[PDB]
């Protein structure tokens, strides 16, 4: 039992420590030494937790926890700890009077966890507004990566390609949404910008070249010479052509997976090794095509703009996650067979082919393009604010209650739980700035449960009142980096039952 | 609240095991010294737990759970204390599991009930109409007892006792009825039955008393004859109960006066009135149900209505006995008793004698409620064990452990037995469920044979005695 | 009190064995005699082996 | 004789029901500190017991046996020390009973043989289903121990690594898999997607003096690549720079008669041995281990040249080319060495963001490949997860009944044993151990005999035959065998000596 | 220090009964100094009464359980426990949750009132066929004698005190039936009857059958009733004058003839258990019925007793009022349901005070699941997800261990008992949460 009061008692107390700073109204805390003559006072959460010892095992997983929100973000330190330690207050609750592992209990924080970005998102607002100006910023920044490199030939037709594959996506700015095409003889200059996915080595021989409302399937086999390496393994048998005959036994089987195929209603095959001729020849009764030479890479790139998933076994007929594509072109360019992809369902994706004159000049074009893209599409996710003062936090509470309805037995308990811990941080927010955290976080709840709730915290007042009419908000970076982090926070926590004390130094 | 149930269960595991030992004649003896010094020996489980004093309030129950042991069945008062301490044994790790104890305590007596018809199926079915188990069961019963030779002629006596009280659908018939009245002198080959009733003591052995009345009443009278002239006094008090012509009195044992005057003894002399006094507290109420009379308090209390009738009372001459007996009761509204005078030379005779007999009648009275016998030395504790084996795999969920766990709490009685007779424990036991396959109940060619009431008896009152063990969970200052 | 197992078993024969070594020196007619001194003082000499054990004070069960 | 039977029990109870809640996927992690004061954070038994250093004569046989269990199977770490104290704790109720040690010693070890036979009517064939159901079990495999962790998402990466490698590493004839014949080797920094699989040696290098070209030619469509192996290292004889590069021109005309590209040696080199090699394109390679070295001669085909006379063009290992290649951004530059030959010995390379995801990854793909060898040694499996000791439970129980005499309580006590794995499995899913142990043997006998095991991870439905969860049979096993075996040990030892500490 | 020791003190009170709620319950053994009245009863009243507490607080719960105890005698221990885990959860209101204590008091008279509409929209009483609201006295009668020794028979016992109410038909006094308890015979033994069974007879010898007797309480009667004892002389000249003369006549008895009758027309002695008895026969509209119950022991009787007589006093008050709830956790999960809708519009103070008392209806269920071997977090929070939206109509089931319909297993409960309840321990509770202090003077 030491290893959770550990792990809680001993968190939570370290956690208190940095509890009462959040905020500019928060409290402060003395640091001292053994001399006592060096010693500082500050209100940075990061230091405090770093600078005292301590001996708690438990408590050295909370600084290595902390360190990971400063370098990938570096902002909103202290509210990450503060969160965390608030998960376990709730988690102590759910532990004490059950007494089951936690496992469980945290299978209900990921399905409420999602539900909380879910709101923040359908709520969030932009300074994208006038993309006009920020389109124009967008073309002057990426001239000025271009220096230094072979790029900077021509500033404005590169920069228009970037240009369109960033605003145009309107979702996730991830790499995988566009796809670089390498050739070889041709201009830097005679690049082109296409919303296709374009693969290479087209498949099949006697295959169509053009495929109407096409569906996307993904899986992995081997139907083309079957058993690799046959030595080593024992072989009696009265003639050689029975050792041929145990191999169409083998994919003789296959057929009933190939018959799941039709089953699907798919006019299309994809997969990654290569098809013998026989079941490729069943590919064109049942009208199946058959494409081959996928690798992973680029099934993953396809599965996500499709709309797709991707599975190597079947599991049964009829269920599975599909993709589909209007039209499918295959064409030649730069002396290699093409493949061309188009009316894909919600597909938002983008195709930068670049001609190089070499094969430095093509490796270099891809990994400067790169930087260029992540500079321009920082800004994306960066300024994007949402509605605060004690609102959204409160909206993602009641966003919670919206899944304590649909919920399983064991599973009430621990999803209801990670709704109090949401409202705690209004309830610290309200003591650190000297007002009564029972009076208006009560107030407020009842007032944003249901519907035209634009009200939150305002401390100057002391009372609740509407944040859009002051200009309150806050980045929604801040927002899913701190509920992600206190997430994976509890996690490595909870998954951990028994805890060793650590060698005393 | 675990810390209050686990207390009260190890407390009353060692006191059961405890008394396991005395399972057995060749069982380990208990000793018990008293705070005034006296110190008794014996092997008996009942007579150890009620002289213990034990102090532990739950284990106090075994007290009760062993009277109505001897009361019902009258036999396996030590088993009845092992198979309780088994299912509390057994329990201490259901409570490890996270078992909640009232899924521990319905399931027992799910179970026991279930053990009595798989016991009737494999019982051997007799009646009450065949008189040779009836003499065959009573007389092997008395192989641990002084009587041996003699034991073939009490065993018929007790048979055709209980078949008059038996009946058919009366089932349980009270034991306190029969009354067993030990007096020193005579022998054990000489007995009576004398079903209409037998007393406690002798009659008057001063002058004029008559000692023998033919076609008299005889009738309960609290009232007593002493003095305040005195003759007048005691004369009102004779001429009132001639009124009713009543032959015989019964007066209530007092030390605060005494019984009869001896100046009225001239008087009942000529009236030819039997008195018989020193009647004790405990035969007021046998007399009122067997005579079917009243006890009369006062002298105007006195009627004839609730006189009864005997044809002939007489006092029987013998040896430093002299017993009087009364026949032909002739009432319709109270039902026969069956009252058995003891004798014998020695006091130790006529003790031990009258103990012996508690243990036969009770036994065939096991047969009135339920009919059949099983075979004792372990065979219905383990056929139970090795029906409950497949049964066990037909449950589902908590209670599914709980049926294998309770068979293994019945291997306990016949464990003991093995140990206590200097045997191997479980080689024994493993030689019987080897033979298991081909032999069921096969101990019968030994003339050894037990009642099934006391088997059923012994699983039901320790189902419910655990049930009502785990119960507790505080125990509370309360004056 | 209450004490059970072997610890008992073993202060039953050592307490037997105590008061046997006492009248192991009057057996025989070449044996000892012995004397019984009482709460009083007084005391007794004879070499019966009978009277001594009606007159020896011992709190034991078994003795 | 009287308190070593029992406090042999108590004390492997103890160890033992540390890594009981660490049982299965769901089991949950511990914090282990390191004495140069690392925390890491696992859920593999054998990290937690090879760290445990303890005095106790009971609990050392848990680390003696997990050595072994590591080489052979793996995967018997913790499932082998929960089930070792099973047939404990059923053996001090026979002790209490009069049992004798040694005949619940022979008595486990009969009962062992029996369940075996049961298992081997109700066992199914993976190849005689089909060929490519076989690979889908390959690529399945790393799945199931990488379901857990972040790297869930990129597993199917990693499970076509595993399938390529220990095809040629191991041959269909013995069908073993030697640990010695695949390099274990991380860093720390990049990602787990840039994870390529060698068919050789690393041999990371910086190539000396930068000039040193990057790739190796064929040199005129030259056979393969050869390379030299020396044990000694290269110095002028010795019991003043023209003398020393005088000496040297008689030690390089080995390497030119003998054609070999690169040079490898054991030692540093001078800096003018450097640029006598550069103008003859021969890349040199110092600060090369001894046991790196065994490595290059396996997937080379090459022979270990003592000296520098004995150095021949039979002996040079050949590759196909070596070239440096960068792995994402860290700045090492390491090099790869190809083959395109079936080789007898692999190199796994393995990255991650973080140094704990890195030693997860590692060990995680040591208990992947050794599902594979069991698979390929034995084609008959048994479905794991729970079904396998129900099934081992109601074998044992039901022959108890026909076989008499002592034995028959000895395989009562084998058969409630056995039902600890499910039940823990059970508490560490987070349902009832007893309700959940009837459901398992209630579906097994009156409906038809099957596998259904308890899950641990949160999956659509019970019979874990449709979801195609298989574990290999010979490994399930070696675990019984090996329990067995270190139940006997712990019962044959009724000693315990120990001496001071001066 | 007032206040921590009113506050646990309290819980200790509720401590003691926990176990003797809801028919799965356990009994509690107490034990004196003497060690010889040690008695096994589930009874929540006598163990009230029998443990002495120097908590003056604690004294408080023990007047207002025998207020309780007079209106119906059952639901004393849940009136406790309830009351109990408004304090405990009192705790956690007052210090970390910043509430002022009078805002706790009037938290739960806003809550009282969405607790008693709760079950007044819950409350289904059906006038036509009498037939379904006979069945409805079977199933609150099961409920009654539910945590004693007559759950064995209860199934035959369910047709005894349903049909025994009904052959009243006028008020609820209960003094219409008269228990008597015999030795002898099984529990199902026991029959109803409306003869007016009379444990004492008439005069020293006279006639045990009369026919058309004239009953007088203090002519021409054939019946004479005196309070006191006959003197000897009277004895026998009223036999010769034909008036049989009643002896031994109690202020009870007295009250249950004037209920009754006078005249009768046949009066019967009857023998049953070795004493007479009289049976009267052909009185005037008789509203009243006489039960007898056959016990084995002293002490089984003595527990039926006080069993019988609250049972019959519940159905007593079904007459009056004719709607019924489902129970068995049910009830207690529909009026939580009511506390948390009029939490949508609440004061800031408030607020945490009447969601309190949400959580507080729970409890009752949780223990009666703990005491049943059951899972109460795993199979309430089952229930409660089912009566969160909608379609309520199953409740806890304490046997299989299912979600199962309360209508379809025969469980009910009456609408007037769960008002009561609800009432007297949302009052019990108001008291302690004043107190503050407690100041005694001192003794002489």
């Amino acid at each position: 039992e030491n290893a959770r009061l550990s792990a809680f008692v001993g968190a939570i107390a370290v956690g208190d420590l940095v509890k009462s700073t959040l905020g500019p109204k928060g409290m402060d805390k003395l640091l001292q030494s053994a001399s006592s003559n060096t010693c500082m006072v500050t209100n940075d959460g990061a230091t405090i937790l770093k600078s005292i010892p301590l001996d708690n095992p438990a408590a050295k997983v909370l600084v290595n926890i902390s360190k990971v929100q400063d370098d990938e973000v570096g902002d909103g330190t202290t509210s990450v700890t503060v969160l965390s330690a608030e998960l376990l207050r709730e988690a102590e609750k759910l532990i004490d009077q059950s007494k089951i592992h936690p496992q469980t209990i945290i299978e209900g924080y990921r399905l409420a966890s999602a539900a909380a970005l879910d709101a923040l998102t359908k709520a969030a607002v932009d300074n994208s507004h006038d993309k006009t100006m920020f389109r124009e910023d967008l073309i002057h920044i990426a001239k000025t990566t271009l220096s230094s490199k072979i790029l900077s030939q021509d500033k404005d037709h590169f920069a228009e390609l970037a240009t369109n594959a960033i605003l145009r996506l309107k979702g996730s700015t991830n790499l995988e949404h566009i796809q670089i095409i390498k050739i070889l003889g041709g201009k830097l200059s005679d690049s082109f910008l296409d919303e296709g996915f374009i693969l290479a080595k087209k498949f099949g021989n006697n295959q169509p070249k053009r495929i109407e409302n096409a569906k996307i399937l993904i899986a992995n086999t081997t139907l083309d010479t079957d058993k690799v390496k046959i030595f080593g393994t024992k072989f009696k048998v009265d003639s050689t052509a029975k050792l041929a005959q145990l191999e169409k036994a083998e994919r003789e089987k296959m057929k009933n997976k190939i018959a799941k195929i039709s089953k699907f209603g798919i006019n299309t095959f994809i997969n990654r090794q290569l098809i013998y001729d026989y079941p490729e020849q069943l590919f064109t009764d049942l009208g199946i095509n058959s494409i081959e030479h996928a690798d992973f890479e680029g099934v993953e790139r396809l599965a996500l703009v499709t709309g797709g998933e991707v599975v190597s076994t079947f599991d049964e007929p009829s269920k599975c996650k599909l993709g589909e594509c209007d039209v499918i072109e295959e064409i030649m360019l730069g002396e290699q067979p093409f493949l061309k992809f188009s009316g894909c369902k919600a597909g938002e994706a983008c195709t930068i082919v670049l001609r190089g004159a070499t094969d430095q000049t093509l490796d270099e074009a891809e990994r400067s393009l790169h930087d260029a893209l992540s500079v321009l599409s920082q800004t994306t996710k960066e300024t994007r604010t949402v509605l605060g003062g004690g609102c959204a936090e409160m909206v993602m509470s009641k966003a919670v209650d919206t899944e304590a309805q649909n919920i399983d037995g064991k599973k009430s308990l621990a999803v209801e739980a990670f709704a109090r811990a949401l409202r705690q941080l209004p309830t610290i927010l309200a003591d650190n700035a000297g007002f009564d955290s029972s009076e208006l976080v009560s107030k407020l709840r009842s007032s944003i449960y249901n519907g035209i709730s634009t009200s939150g915290l305002d401390l100057n007042n002391g009372t609740i009142a509407d944040m859009r009419q002051l200009g309150i908000v806050e980045s929604y970076k801040l927002k899913r980096a701190v509920v992600s982090s206190a997430s994976e926070a509890a996690e490595v926590l909870l998954r951990v039952d028994n805890i060793i004390r650590a060698r005393p130094r | 609240p675990q810390e209050v149930r686990k207390a009260n269960i190890i407390a009353a595991r060692s006191v059961a095991d405890a008394i396991r030992t005395s399972l057995g004649p060749k069982g380990m003896d208990k000793m018990i010294k008293t705070s005034r010094g006296e110190i008794i020996i014996s092997n008996d489980g009942h007579t150890i737990l009620k002289q213990m004093a034990i102090l532990h309030p739950v284990a106090r129950m075994l007290v009760e759970v062993s009277a109505a042991q001897d009361s019902e069945a009258g036999d396996g008062t030590t088993s009845v204390v092992i198979l309780t301490g088994a299912l509390l044994g057994a329990a201490e790790r259901l409570l490890n599991k996270g078992i909640h104890p009232t899924i521990i305590a319905d399931s027992f007596q799910s179970a026991a009930k279930r053990s009595v018809d798989i016991l009737l199926e494999m019982c051997h079915k007799v009646s009450l109409s065949d008189r040779e188990q009836l003499v065959r069961a009573a007389s092997t019963s008395l192989s641990s007892k002084i009587v041996s030779q003699y034991s073939s002629f009490l065993a018929p006596l007790a048979v055709d006792s209980v078949l008059k009280i038996s009946d058919e659908n009366s089932k349980n018939v009270d034991l306190n009825d029969i009354r067993l009245v030990k007096k020193v002198g005579g022998t054990i080959d000489d007995t009576e039955m004398i079903d209409g009733v037998v007393l406690t003591q002798t009659a008057i052995k001063s002058a004029g008393g008559p000692t023998r009345k033919e076609k008299a009443k005889i009738g309960l009278i609290q009232f007593q004859i002493s003095p305040p002239e005195e003759r007048a006094y005691l004369l009102n008090i004779c001429k009132k109960i001639k009124k009713a012509k009543c032959n015989v009195l019964l007066i209530q044992k007092s030390i605060l006066r005494d019984a009869v005057n001896d100046l009225a003894l001239h008087f009942l002399s000529k009236l030819n009135i039997m008195v018989v006094k020193d009647i004790e507290r405990e035969e007021i109420e046998f007399l009122s149900k067997g005579l079917g009379c009243k006890p009369i308090a006062d002298i105007e209390l006195f009627t004839e209505d609730r006189l009864g009738s005997a044809d002939l009372v007489e006092e029987i001459d013998s040896d430093g006995s002299k017993i009087v007996r009364v026949t032909g009761i002739r009432n319709n509204n109270a039902r026969p008793t069956v009252s058995v005078v003891i004798r014998g030379a020695n006091n130790m005779i006529i003790d031990e004698t009258e103990r012996s007999l508690h243990d036969a009648l009770c036994v065939i009275r096991c047969l009135v409620k339920e009919r059949g016998l099983i075979a004792g030395g372990g065979a219905p504790e383990i056929e139970i064990s090795r029906r409950l084996s497949k049964e066990a795999r037909s449950m589902e969920g908590v209670q599914a452990f709980i049926w294998q766990e309770f068979a293994s709490a019945l291997e306990v009685i016949p464990t003991t037995l093995a140990e206590n007779a200097g045997l191997n424990s479980i080689k024994v036991v493993t030689e019987l469920r080897s033979k298991h396959e081909n032999g069921e109940l096969n101990t019968y060619e030994e003339h050894i044979l037990q009642p099934v009431l006391v088997s059923t008896s012994a699983i039901t009152l320790a189902s419910e005695c655990v049930k009502s063990i785990l119960r507790i969970d505080d125990i509370a200052f309360s004056r | 009190e209450k004490i059970s197992g072997d610890d008992i078993r073993n202060q039953n024969v050592l307490a037997t064995m105590a008061v046997a070594n006492v009248v192991k020196s009057s057996l025989g007619p070449v044996g000892l005699d012995k004397m019984l001194v009482d709460d009083i003082g007084d005391f007794t000499v004879t070499n019966d082996g009978a009277t001594i054990l009606s007159l020896l004070d011992v709190q034991h069960p078994a003795g | 004789g009287l308190e070593a039977k029992k406090s042999h029990i108590l004390a492997a109870r103890s160890v033992a029901s540390i890594i009981k809640t660490s049982l299965g996927p769901r089991g949950l992690d511990k914090i282990l500190i390191s004495p140069d004061g690392e925390i890491t954070i696992t859920n593999d038994g054998a990290t937690i017991l090879s760290q445990m250093e303890l005095d106790n004569e009971i609990a050392k046989l848990l680390v003696q046996l997990s050595k072994s269990q590591d080489d052979e199977i793996g995967d018997g770490t913790t499932g082998v020390v929960v089930l070792a104290s099973a047939l404990l704790d059923q053996a001090l109720e026979l002790i209490q009973k009069g049992i004798h040690p040694i005949k619940i010693a022979n008595g486990f070890d009969e009962a062992a043989k029996l369940a075996i036979s049961k298992l081997e009517e109700t066992c199914d064939d993976i190849s005689a289903s089909n060929d490519e159901l076989f690979r889908d079990f390959l690529l399945r495999a790393a799945k199931t121990s990488l379901g857990s962790k972040i790297v869930s998402k990129d597993h199917d990466r990693f499970a076509e690594m595993a399938v390529e490698a220990v095809i040629n590493v191991m041959d269909k004839d013995r069908k073993d898999v030697d640990f010695d014949l695949i390099k274990m080797q991380g860093r720390v920094g990049g990602s787990i997607s840039d994870s390529k699989l060698i068919n050789g040696v690393i041999l990371d290098k910086d190539f000396s003096h930068p000039q040193m070209p990057k790739c190796v030619l064929p040199k005129e469509g030259s056979d393969g690549v050869k390379l030299a192996i020396l044990t000694c290292p290269f110095e002028p004889p010795k019991p003043l720079q023209t003398y020393e590069q005088d000496k040297f021109k008689e030690m390089i005309d080995d390497v030119k008669k003998a054609g070999a590209d690169v040079v490898i040696c054991q030692w540093g080199f001078d800096d003018e041995a450097n640029h006598l090699l550069l103008q003859n394109d021969l890349p040199a390679v110092r600060w090369v281990g001894g046991q790196e070295l065994e490595h290059i001669a396996i997937s080379t085909n090459g022979r270990i040249v003592p000296r520098f006379q004995d150095l021949s063009k039979d002996k040079l290992g050949t590759c196909s080319r070596i070239y440096e290649q960068e792995f994402g951004t860290t700045k090492d530059r390491m090099l790869i060495i190809e083959q395109s030959k079936e080789t007898k010995t692999v190199t796994c390379f393995v990255r991650g963001s973080n140094k704990m995801i890195v030693d997860e990854a590692e060990r995680a793909l040591h208990d992947s490949l050794c599902v594979v060898r069991n698979l390929v040694k034995d084609s008959r499996v048994v479905y794991g997860g729970g079904a396998a000791e129900v099934t081992m439970s109601l074998a044992v129980s039901e022959e108890a009944d026909k076989q008499r005499g002592i034995d028959q309580y000895a395989f009562r006590g084998f058969a409630q044993a056995l039902d600890t794995i499910p039940m823990t499995l059970a508490e560490n899913s987070g349902l009832d151990p007893i309700g959940t142990l009837s459901t398992l043997k209630s579906k097994q006998l009156k409906e038809k005999i099957s596998n259904i095991g308890v899950d641990c991870l949160g999956y659509g439905s019970n019979d874990m035959k449709e979801l195609f969860v298989v574990d290999p049979f010979i490994g399930k096993k070696q675990q019984i065998l090996l329990a067995t075996q270190l139940c006997r040990m712990i019962l044959k030892i009724d000693n315990v000596i120990i001496s001071g500490k001066d």
